[PDB]
């Protein structure tokens, strides 16, 4: 407390102006401002341009950027277990013991999986004991690595700590803590860094282009002459070849050796990083339709239902996958209400689809067909009056 | 399992009986006293149910600051402390130098059983004697040693008109459950009424901190000199010749303590112990007002306990009563067994030791005590505002497995089952016991006591300082006798205890009690 | 695996096993204790389980101030510093300022007398107890004076002080600190007690010092000058005492507030010193540890050890024998069924031992229901007061042999023993210790244990010194701990024999000489 009200007012006198007056329009409205920087990067470029949260929310992401840790920090906080997929409640709140059959529950849950944490979020850097603020039963306590964002700010009588969370976690361990003769969750999670651009559309372009440039002289004409039809055209043909079940169906042999001179080609540069990336997906792709009920999200019980089936669940694509860096929303797919967010691991097969020229694709990217993602999460937000799912996602392997 | 107060029980819990084990509150379901645990009830208009610092969850759970008293566990009875100052030795000079010096001992409780008033035979159900004046441990009583009755103005050539000097030497100890940080007694001395001088003390130059039972000094160590203080230092407490020589009659110097400050512990999240902005100071006039006290003292040594219980004539609180039993159970580390409480190893029971009450008290007891039917004091309600003293036998026999007689009685036979408390004796002879002064403190006061049946004439016969013989009908139930006697010096004669029957009659819980010091 | 304090280590790890390695903490298998490495035990319910201002990670993986006995790195052993005054040489002056008549006597100061000054021993010991009662337990904050240069002479003939002056006193002092802790801001206080009357109490202030007083160590490094008391003035006396002192009596040292603070360190860099009090946790510390003194024949250590609470279900404290707690508390070499320090074998029948009336009380107690009728297999309890005195001379017909003479009639080839081998006694045993080993006017006891395979067949003792005696001794088919007084006298004396006649079936084993205080002398 003493240390993190030191730096609070050691970071306070090198602030300017429009951060410190972000930093008290967040102090007046954190819990909005929360939720708008969970979810504001699923909305058009303009909507997010005319948004009126915009400016303090980059004016505070400015201030975390600038503020990097030298040392890895533990740190604390509470948070609901809807939050991790555990879309129910392990203790109430006139609940004190946490079993220990719902703790397995809550491990074989948890358990393997990177979970997203975006936005701004509030911290506690030492262990919270009687007199603090115990609002559920799950404590997170993390390490925090080396120059990721750190402010502590003094709010009137208290101190608090808030950082810009941009990075998933893999929770290494979860134990079962006493505070005030209350069961509490403390989680040792782990930070796992992925490469994200979000909205950061033409820096993400730079690097695909940069990563890829040469892509095309390393492929053979056979491979460069279908890469050349699939963006010209043939990625239509191809990928509905492939959801009907191609070689077992109706076996095409010249499309046999034209998605197997695509997948020599997505061999040919495994990808450099761990990457993170948003598809609009449609109904059809989930096994509905636009006149489907389920497919209105408005309601809620529809959200639950996509909850219920899909998160932590494997599905598969049997055609070739095209996404894009950008998570923002578009004229094409602004009427799909579903947004899928991907984590690719490291060395995966896949290419950077727009640093060819002569292609209108916008900053897309392919993945090999017959592809499996691990669905992690399903959250939800309001996109104009139209409520929308955000499917946090993991290709497995 | 709503909580009213903010402290995480269940109202449930604290209607009913509970008792805190794996650190958490579960009710009380009367099968863990064999395993070890004890009942807590917590009232719950009020986080705290005493008046201390510490709340119901941490006092009844154990999470105090670990140097008070194992029996302030319960949130029922508070935990601050008592301080006490004696004197051990005395030394009158005439320099600004003849000097004569002696030894002093102190007793907690003397001016408490001064104003008592003895009766042979207890006419009512309160089987009990009521002192005018009650006093605390706070003050007390002392009395010089030997030294065969010479004037004290034949070593000093002191006339009316000059001042001698007081020099002596002071113990500090404590009583009660606390241990208090900073001390400063600010202590005063007075002489039958007017004060010679007060004694102020400071915080470092005397022990920073005073813990519950041992002593500053030490038990077995030399007690502290008033000449190494920095007031008392160039001079000392004068006294004019009326003073001295109104001390050459049977007369004793008395101690009192009257104002103190000071810190209490607490815990830390960074840190583990800060003793700074605490202070007893607006802690004590709470407590002092909303419980009642009980003061015992046993021949070594005293204590007290401070009991709340509810007011009889408000619904509006709902603190829990007690009776007198479990509210010396509770206070105490009295042990209830076969029905009888035990504090280490001497039985305290109303049948067993003696119970001394102030008079406001005994009205309102006396009152209470024709409602109940089983006519014994354990029972009656406990409520605000409550004195009560109780005091050790020096020797208390039974007739059963507590004896503690310095000498064997004459003609004792315990094979009988009808006495008030296991066997009792038969006085078909008669018995004797002889106690020599050895045995004994010199020039001091006692009384007899205990308990006959007769379902006959029976005399007894004390030798003493003064002798007195004395005639006695038992009833067929249980009637206390009680008789008061003196003792002189160590090189005298002996004390002859003589008590002749009828041979139809029954004697049980016979005891010997200290009550004061005859003058010289 | 599960945490419950504001501690790494769990509480499966908190009790039944416990290892720091590498600033990790790992269980214990009974594999790599030949690697540096001890099993601990501490408590699961909090952070310190002692009243240290230190948790029992870091005293237990070195992340604590570097002063501090390594003894302490145990969690079950409470720091606890402990300031004593040691007294050297006597000067008696007649002047205020410091001309006059002056007399000098050299000193000794002796920790471990007035505890045992009070201790008689039986010729046979009941039941199991092995030990004996002091009339009061003193710790080392009292040090007891013994003239070693005091020839027959009254000190009023070095003074001729006739009426109603008298000269002043002065003498040299040092101070000792004798713990597992040490103290930086040294404010000591310290009463020339004279058996009643406080004489005067000397502070010896922050600059007389020094800024540190490490454990095991005094303000004079080993030998260096003693410090006289002039630097803070000269202290009276008066004509009263003298002829008390002469006739009987000694001064006593008794230290009474010693003020400091202690060492924490800081994020940066080294120990802060002014953030800390060693005025707070002592009585923390001592509300729950139990007393364990030790007294080697040239120096003496004391602990701090946590016990328990018997009667309650509610607390989970780690119990100890008491033979294992003494192994952690001082550090001991576990031989096949021994103890040792560097060199001395320590048992229940190779020291001497007092325990005061309550702490004696209830172990006669427990003795009644021990099925092993051993001291060192009794349950610690919270509040025990137990000193230990490691014999002057003992031997046991065995490795161990540190008597100056030699005996008569030794027969060590047998192995029917308490420890290992006894000795086979055929007639005579003459040992003729020369007196220059033994104190001047000193109370000795001389131990030993017999065992008799024979209905009465028995021995006699005789010691001869100037406070002579002759002992029957009749021993069973059991051992017996017999224990003969007598008292050594001034320099110009003979040697001490000890001759006993046995019946040629008799066995004896650990055979020992102590000392326990000094006879006054008439003066
Ligand atoms: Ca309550
Ligand atoms: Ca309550
Ligand atoms: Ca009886
Ligand atoms: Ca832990
Ligand atoms: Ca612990
Ligand atoms: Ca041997």
């Amino acid at each position: 407390k003493e240390w993190e009200r030191k730096e609070a007012e050691r970071i306070e006198q090198k602030l300017e102006r429009s951060e410190k007056e972000a930093l008290e329009s967040y102090k007046k409205d954190s819990v909005e401002i929360s939720k708008y920087s969970q979810t504001r990067n699923y909305f058009y470029d303009y909507q997010i341009e005319a948004n009126s949260r915009e400016k303090e929310y980059k004016e505070l992401r400015n201030a975390i950027s600038k503020n990097k840790i030298d040392k890895p920090m533990y740190v604390y906080y509470f948070e609901s277990p809807e939050k991790f997929a555990f879309n129910k409640v392990i203790r109430t709140e006139n609940q004190n013991e946490i079993s220990l059959e719902k703790f397995n529950e809550f491990k074989e849950t948890i358990q393997n999986k990177l979970f997203k944490q975006d936005g701004f979020k509030d911290i506690s850097l030492y262990e919270p004991g009687k007199g603090d603020e115990k609002p559920t039963p799950l404590l997170m306590h993390l390490k925090l690595p080396r120059n990721t964002g750190m402010l502590p700010y003094t709010n009137t009588n208290n101190v608090s700590t808030l950082i810009e969370q941009g990075y998933s976690i893999k929770i290494d361990k979860i134990v079962r803590i006493v505070i005030d003769g209350k069961h509490y969750i403390k989680a040792e999670a782990s930070v796992v860094s992925s490469l994200d651009f979000k909205d950061d559309v033409s820096k993400g372009d730079s690097w695909g282009k940069a990563n890829y440039n040469d892509w095309s002289n390393k492929l053979t004409p056979n491979e460069l002459a279908d890469v050349n039809d699939y963006m010209r055209g043939g990625y239509t043909a191809i990928n509905n070849y492939l959801i009907s079940n191609g070689p077992v169906n109706n076996p095409n042999p010249e499309l046999d050796s034209k998605i197997t001179n695509i997948e020599n080609a997505l061999k040919r540069e495994p990808i450099p990083t761990n990457l993170t990336v948003y598809r609009r997906s449609g109904p059809q792709e989930f096994g509905l339709t636009l006149t489907s009920p389920e497919y209105d999200f408005n309601k809620l019980e529809n959200i639950d239902a996509f909850k219920s089936k899909w998160e932590g669940q494997a599905l598969s694509y049997p055609n070739f996958i095209s996404t894009s860096i950008g998570s923002v929303n578009m004229s094409a797919f602004a009427k799909r209400k579903i947004v899928l967010r991907i984590t690719i691991p490291k060395g995966s097969p896949g290419a950077y689809l727009s640093a060819i020229p002569g292609y209108a694709g916008e900053y897309e990217v392919l993945l090999n067909h017959g592809s499996k993602f691990k669905i992690n999460k399903i959250d939800s937000y309001k996109d104009g009056t139209i409520t929308k799912l955000i499917v946090d996602a993991t290709l497995i392997p | 399992d709503l909580d009213t107060d903010n402290d995480n029980i269940p109202d449930s819990y604290e209607r009913n009986g509970y008792t805190i084990k794996d650190l958490i509150a579960v009710k009380w379901e009367d099968s863990f006293a064999e395993q070890g645990y004890k009942k807590y009830v917590s009232n719950y208009l009020e986080s705290n149910t005493a008046g201390d610092p510490y709340t119901d969850y941490e006092k009844a759970s154990g999470s105090f600051d670990k140097a008070i008293k194992t029996e302030a566990r319960d949130p029922l009875v508070a935990a601050y402390p008592i301080v006490g100052v004696g004197m051990e030795k005395l030394i009158i000079s005439t320099n600004e130098g003849k000097t004569v010096s002696r030894a002093t001992t102190n007793s907690k409780t003397e001016s408490n059983t001064a104003g008592v008033s003895v009766n042979v035979g207890y006419q009512n159900g309160f089987t009990a004697n009521v002192t005018t004046n009650y006093s605390h441990t706070t003050d007390n009583s002392t009395a010089v040693q030997d030294s065969n009755g010479e004037s004290w103005n034949t070593g000093l050539s002191i006339n009316k008109g000059e001042s001698a000097y007081i020099n002596a030497n002071v113990r500090y100890y404590n009583t009660g459950t606390a241990p208090m940080y900073k001390v400063t007694p600010t202590t005063n001395l007075v002489l039958d009424g007017d004060t010679l001088s007060t004694i102020k003390a400071q915080e470092n130059q005397i022990g920073n901190n005073l813990s519950p039972g041992d002593t500053y000094p030490k038990k077995g160590l030399s007690p502290l000199a008033l000449n190494t203080m920095d007031q008392f230092s160039s001079r000392l407490i004068p006294i004019n010749y009326d003073q001295l020589k109104k001390l050459d009659a049977g007369k004793q110097i008395k101690l009192e303590t009257t104002q103190v400050s000071g810190n209490f512990g607490t815990k830390n999240s960074s840190g583990q112990i800060v003793t700074e902005g605490n202070s007893w100071s607006d802690y004590i006039s709470q407590i002092d007002s909303i419980s009642a006290s009980i003061i015992l003292d046993t021949e070594n040594e005293s204590y007290e306990r401070r009991v709340t219980a509810k007011n009889l004539q408000d619904p509006e609180d709902k603190t829990p009563e007690l009776t007198i039993g479990e509210a010396i159970e509770k206070a105490f580390g009295a042990t209830k067994k076969d029905g009888l409480l035990y504090f280490n190893d001497i039985p305290i029971d109303e049948s067993c030791v003696e119970l001394i009450f102030d008079d406001n008290t005994a009205n309102k007891i006396k009152d209470s005590l024709k409602t109940l039917s089983d006519k014994k004091i354990y029972n009656v309600k406990l409520e605000r505002g409550m004195n009560i003293l109780i005091k050790t036998p020096t020797y208390f026999t039974n007739f059963d497995d507590y004896n503690n007689y310095p000498s064997t009685w004459s003609n004792v036979n315990t094979t009988n089952q009808d006495g008030l408390q296991g066997s009792a004796n038969k006085l078909n002879g008669e018995t004797k016991i002889k106690i020599p002064m050895s045995e004994l403190k010199p020039y001091k006061r006692y009384v007899f006591s205990g308990y006959s049946k007769d379902p006959n004439s029976i005399i007894v016969k004390i030798k003493a300082k003064e002798e007195k013989t004395d005639y006695l009908v038992p009833e067929q139930g249980y009637t206390k006798f009680s008789y008061e006697f003196e003792t002189t010096e160590k090189d005298s004669s002996n004390i002859e205890i003589t008590l002749i029957g009828s041979g139809t009659t029954y004697l049980d819980n016979l005891s010997i009690t200290e009550l004061n010091s005859t003058p010289e």
